């Protein structure tokens, strides 16, 4: 059960990710509450995404401290069990909010052909409130359930857990994986449809030198879709074999390699969650001009 | 021409004599004499009611005579009557022209005057046997945008327009019984005396004029501003008034002295005053600026004593109740706030 | 032969405003201060009345 | 402005009827509607109330679950459907309009009345006298009493005074115990406090003969007072 | 509310009904296009209105392909423009009309300043206003037939002494168009739409519809955050 020369890369990655994500989330936090006054639905969703990612950033230093000293915990199992739960809940809330953002964006561009839209930008607050309440309820339920069994030692923390003979924790994780295979399809369909419609709009006319409709249909939507598809899919793609690994045991070599690969997927997902805030400045022309 | 030269020199001599007469009666200043009094402390006001429902910029408002009801006008095409105590809407009048710029409430509570940028002044009757509000009279005859209108009684009204001319109307007949002319620039605001015998007006040529309802000719002229005049209001006593302009400066003028008394300005304010109003006792002078907030000044010491922050856009209208129990402010964000 | 009437009207208006009696500034200041002192007791905004009488409580 | 109601006639105890009234001369869609009953040789009696937009519907405990009220703004019509009619439903039915906002005066127009004959907690409002013979040229005072105080926290006192001339529909005189109506002489006055109310009339002529009623509007159901008669 | 009496709840219901009516009426006023009209008085705005026709403020309402346009003409005002221009801050577009035959003509009051210079100064003043920093401007060039008729009798060098070209129709039209488009100082927030008026109404109506549709789609893309 040796894990050496592998903690170093994790410490070097998370150390950079923590500081860069903190800078990005501090610089882009007051933007939605500062200059902007009449917030739209998209602005509210982005503000909620930033708020959700800010809490996810705070979980990183605890894991950094764990790895750096020497691969050991010294604060008890309750803190570890709650930090992991906040990390996972924040990641899933961010994914759900991104899916809702894509769904909302699908409507405005594909409906602006006739006229503008209405005061309907109020349902966003209701959706955010209900999703936050559901996330808090799930968090509380998980914390209540995990502490009932007990029988834990204060040395095992962010490490591969033996098995799932006491079924009930691995069956809840099988639901959050089927949810990502439905939001992703909606996101890809929405972005492909938006790109194709805007590209067709850019065509059929050649009198005016219309180039703005050309940059947004290719260099803004497709890049976001590609980033999402290349850096969120592998984590949930590899989560299918992992569940079967925690329900059927084998040689320790396979367990070690699957744990290492799963850990790499978490690093990739954290990198994407960090890179998400910064794309707003470059994409938005008015924000870039102001900044 | 000899006649032109003699007329010009006579006018110059008359102006010089008027200036010398005005300077002769200047012995002391208001600040020096008032400096011995005890200054008032900081004034704290908190919002009580928030009036919402408009969908465009609010351009005018006027308090009722019972200190409970008010009327508001905005570019969305609606004229709304508000009950301040319970924040309920009594009436909503759809206008034919959406470019409204002024409104007025009758002293008896039966009629409402509307107008602006249409050369037409409309009168709406509120007490109808049919149970609905309908227009009773349309007054026409102006050749510029309508800026202000004020009621005298159920059958008289005085209006000022952008054609450098003010008119006194007759609702029953519909003809201008008296016209007041003499301004060079556009007329922006007017104020009626408490006894409804005289009124003052401010024009875009940095001047104010005191008129006469019964006689029909100008009496006195007041200068001193360096830009357009946007607001005016009488003192509660009725022997003085105040003017607000676009150069971040308010001024106080006296009718009996025909001179300047006090000037209210600050080095940190460079915007333009949009509304001017007084208090019941004549001690507090409220000035609504376009810097998104209103200011309160001590009328005897020219010292600021409070800022009514809370508006996210230009503050265009402001009113104080007859009994001095609250102050209502409107803005371009389609929100009204009551302070006390 | 048209601006002469305008000039005559202007000079007549200027002459009309040059025959008005004026008083000292000190007397006006004293009158304003006396009115303010007399009516300060009836100003609900200068003196905060107790919350038992405010209709906007 | 005028309200015309119809649907009268004599029917057997077992049967269902409809009373229909039409309004002409005012905005029918901005006035709440009330149905008022008057038994022969008796006083008035509230029946049902419908608001503008059919938002709130109120019934009387006597006819609760048996009377239906409907409003048609397209056609400016009011319908009252009655399913079971006992022997005590023989009376005159009226239609009353009332608009509620700050400064309004409800119960303005009382319609004309229709006749319906059939073959075979709450606040108590009391009238002091029942018949006061008087002569023209002298003041007349009428007293009314209430079981519960009609004064509210805001200062209003919901009291209404009515008058029914012989062969004429009732009309409003004073609303809220202090406000004089429109179209009535200034001579009529009303005052009082708490549970006691007084109505005074001065300089009577021969045409002011009828019955005066005092009504409360503090809370539903609305209860009418007794009848005080005057003689020439 | 429990403290409210029977005469206070009806007032609340009436206020709620008024609010519902206002909300219903406010969503229909946002589904219409609003267009301001400007010009040089006798530059030909009247005939432009005539081609697409269905005191101080003139309103023209007309529909085309299930889309409603309301156009505000302010020609007959004769007042100070700066005291009421901010009322038109939320207009969709501003139409500016220029006559191509005014280069030789001069102002009636004074012959020192050309009509072309006055029109260019007016366009520069309107385009660089502080309230119209993000409002589209549609520039119409009319009276082109008479300009073509009279172009041979007088070179364009009278109006522009520094012009050096073939003195033909295409070169003069391109030169005038370029000089009008060069007056823009932002070049990133607003664009200038130029069209040569014809005798057919359908061409002008189609051009206006395409321009307003492009403006609307660009604005909504900007608000969406992708653009
Ligand atoms: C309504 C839907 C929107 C809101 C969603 C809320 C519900 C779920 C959101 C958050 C749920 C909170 C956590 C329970 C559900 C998901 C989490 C889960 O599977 O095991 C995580 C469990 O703690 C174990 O964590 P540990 O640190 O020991 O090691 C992990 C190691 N990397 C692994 O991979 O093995």
């Amino acid at each position: 059960m040796d894990e050496k020369l592998l903690s170093t890369v994790l410490t070097t990655s998370y150390s950079v990710i923590f500081i860069v994500g903190l800078v990005g989330n501090i610089i882009a936090l007051y933007v939605f509450l500062g200059i902007h006054r009449k917030r739209n639905s998209i602005q509210i969703y982005l503000l909620n995404v930033a708020i959700a990612d800010l809490l996810l950033i705070f979980c990183l230093p605890f894991r950094i401290m764990y790895h750096i000293n020497q691969n050991k915990w010294t604060l008890g199992v309750i803190l570890c069990k709650v930090v992991g739960t906040l990390f996972y809940m924040n990641m899933y809330i961010s994914i759900i909010l991104l899916g809702f953002i894509s769904l909302d964006r699908y409507i405005k561009i594909n409906r602006s052909i006739q006229q503008r839209k209405a005061i309907t930008t109020k349902q966003s607050i209701y959706v955010c409130c209900i999703v936050w309440m559901l996330a808090l309820g799930g968090f509380l339920t998980m914390i209540i359930l995990t502490l009932k069994k007990g029988g834990h030692n204060s040395t095992m923390c962010f490490h591969y857990r033996d098995k799932h003979n006491a079924k009930g924790e691995a069956i809840f994780n099988f639901i959050l994986v089927v949810m990502f295979w439905l939001i992703f399809l909606l996101i890809i369909l929405s972005y492909i449809k938006i790109g194709k419609n805007l590209l067709r709009i850019s065509k059929r006319r050649s009198k005016f030198p219309n180039s703005g409709k050309y940059a947004t249909t290719a260099r803004n939507s497709f890049i976001v879709l590609i980033i999402f598809t290349i850096c969120f899919v592998p984590y949930h793609a590899f989560r299918f074999i992992y569940i079967s690994s925690q329900l059927n045991v084998s040689s320790c070599y396979w367990k070690e390699i699957v744990h290492k690969t799963n850990e790499i997927m978490l690093v990739l997902s954290s990198f994407n969650s960090c890179l998400d805030p910064v794309m707003y400045f470059l994409m938005s022309s008015n924000i870039r001009k102001i900044m | 021409g000899s006649e032109l030269d003699q007329l010009r020199q006579e006018a110059e001599q008359l102006k010089n004599q008027i200036r010398d007469a005005r300077k002769a009666c200047a012995d002391a200043t208001l600040s020096q004499i008032t400096n011995n009094i005890d200054p008032v402390g900081r004034i704290q006001m908190r919002t009580r009611r928030t009036l919402r429902g408009h969908l465009a910029k609010i351009y005018a408002m006027h308090w009722g005579t019972d200190s409970r009801l008010l009327v508001s006008a905005s570019q969305d095409g609606k004229l709304i009557i508000w009950d301040s105590y319970t924040t309920n809407k009594v009436h909503a009048i759809p206008l034919r022209s959406s470019w409204v710029m002024t409104c007025a409430y009758a002293p008896s509570g039966n009629y409402v005057a509307c107008g602006g940028l249409d050369n037409i002044c409309s009168i709406y009757n509120l007490k109808t046997r049919e149970g609905n509000v309908r227009v009773s009279r349309e007054l026409a005859g102006h050749t510029g945008y309508l800026s202000c209108c004020r009621f005298l009684d159920d059958n008289q009204i005085v209006t000022s327009s952008g054609d450098t001319t003010c008119a006194l109307w007759d609702i029953e007949t519909g003809q201008q019984t008296t016209t007041f002319t003499g301004h060079t620039g556009d007329v922006m605001s007017l104020s009626l005396a408490p006894d409804t015998r005289l009124f003052v007006s401010g024009a875009c040529d940095a001047s104010a004029k005191l008129w006469d309802v019964r006689e029909g000719m100008c009496r006195q002229t007041f200068t001193g501003h360096e830009s357009d005049i946007n607001a005016i209001c009488f003192f509660p006593n009725g022997n003085a008034f105040a003017t607000g302009s676009d150069d971040a400066t308010c001024r106080l003028f006296d009718l009996r002295a025909d001179q300047e008394l006090m000037t209210y300005s600050h080095d940190n304010i460079i915007c333009g005053i949009t509304s001017v109003s007084f208090s019941k006792s004549g001690r507090l002078l409220l000035a609504g600026y376009d810097d998104f907030n209103c200011n309160v000044w001590d009328a005897l010491k020219a010292d600021r004593a409070g800022v009514l922050a809370g508006h996210d856009n230009r503050v265009s209208c402001l009113g104080v109740t007859d009994d001095g129990m609250a102050v209502a402010t409107g803005s371009w964000d389609s929100f009204l706030k009551i302070w006390n | 032969t048209a601006s002469i009437a305008q000039a005559r009207k202007l000079v007549e208006q200027l002459k009309m405003e040059a025959n008005i009696d004026r008083i000292k500034v000190s007397k006006a200041a004293a009158d304003l201060m006396a009115y303010c002192e007399a009516h300060a007791k009836e100003d609900p905004l200068l003196t905060p009345v107790p919350a038992s009488e405010n209709p906007f409580r | 402005v005028q309200l015309v109601e119809s649907g009268g006639g004599l029917v057997q105890p077992g049967g269902s009827r409809k009373l229909s009234c039409s309004a002409s001369g005012f905005a029918f869609s901005s006035f709440g509607m009330h149905w008022v009953r008057q038994a022969p040789e008796k006083g008035l009696e509230w029946v049902a109330y419908i608001s503008s937009g059919s938002g709130t519907i109120y019934y009387a405990d006597t006819v609760k679950g048996r009377f239906t009220i409907s409003r048609d703004d397209p056609k400016n019509t009011l319908f009252l459907q009655m399913t079971s009619l006992r022997s005590e439903d023989t009376a005159m039915y009226y239609c009353v309009r009332s608009i509620y906002y700050y400064g309004s005066s409800p119960f303005d127009f009382w319609g004309q009345g229709t006749t319906l004959t059939v073959s075979s907690s709450d606040i108590v409002m009391t009238q002091a006298t029942s018949s006061v013979p008087v002569t023209p040229g002298e003041s007349v005072s009428i007293s009314c009493r209430s079981s519960k105080s009609l004064l509210h926290s805001n200062g209003n006192t919901y009291l209404y005074w009515f008058l029914q001339r012989p062969g004429q529909s009732p009309q409003l005189l004073i609303y809220r115990m202090s406000n004089l109506a429109s179209g009535v002489p200034d001579r009529f006055s009303g005052s009082g406090s708490g549970t006691a109310f007084t109505l005074t009339i001065s300089r009577l002529e021969a045409e002011d003969v009828g019955v005066y009623y005092c009504m409360q509007h503090l809370e539903y159901p609305l209860t009418f007072g007794a009848g005080t008669k005057l003689e020439l | 509310g429990c403290t409210l009496s029977a005469e206070d709840k009806a007032a609340v219901e009436r206020s709620k009904m008024i609010d519902r009516n206002l909300r219903e009426d406010g969503e229909k006023a946002a589904r219409e296009v609003k267009l301001l009209l400007l010009g040089a008085g006798e530059s030909g705005k009247s005939t432009i209105v005539k081609q697409m026709k269905i005191t101080g403020i003139v309103e023209t309402h007309f529909t085309f392909k299930d889309l409603h346009f309301k156009m505000f003409d302010v020609g007959g005002q004769r007042s100070e423009r700066k005291k009421w221009i901010h009322c038109f801050e939320g207009v969709t577009a501003i139409i500016f009309c220029v006559a191509l035959s005014d280069y030789d003509l001069v102002l009636a009051e004074d012959e020192e300043m050309n009509r072309m210079h006055e029109s260019m100064k007016l366009f520069d003043s309107i385009c660089n206003n502080k309230w119209f920093t993000d409002t589209s401007i549609i520039l119409f060039l009319n009276k082109k037939d008479l300009f073509e008729e009279k172009i041979k009798k007088s070179p364009l060098t009278i109006c522009y002494p520094e012009y050096a070209g073939s003195n033909t129709y295409e070169e003069a039209a391109a030169y005038i168009q370029c000089q009008f488009e060069d007056l823009n100082k932002r070049k990133d927030t607003k664009e200038i739409y130029t069209h040569f008026t014809c005798a057919t109404d359908t061409k002008n109506v189609q051009f206006v519809f395409d321009a307003v549709t492009d403006v609307i789609i660009k604005n909504n893309l900007k608000d969406c955050g992708l653009f």
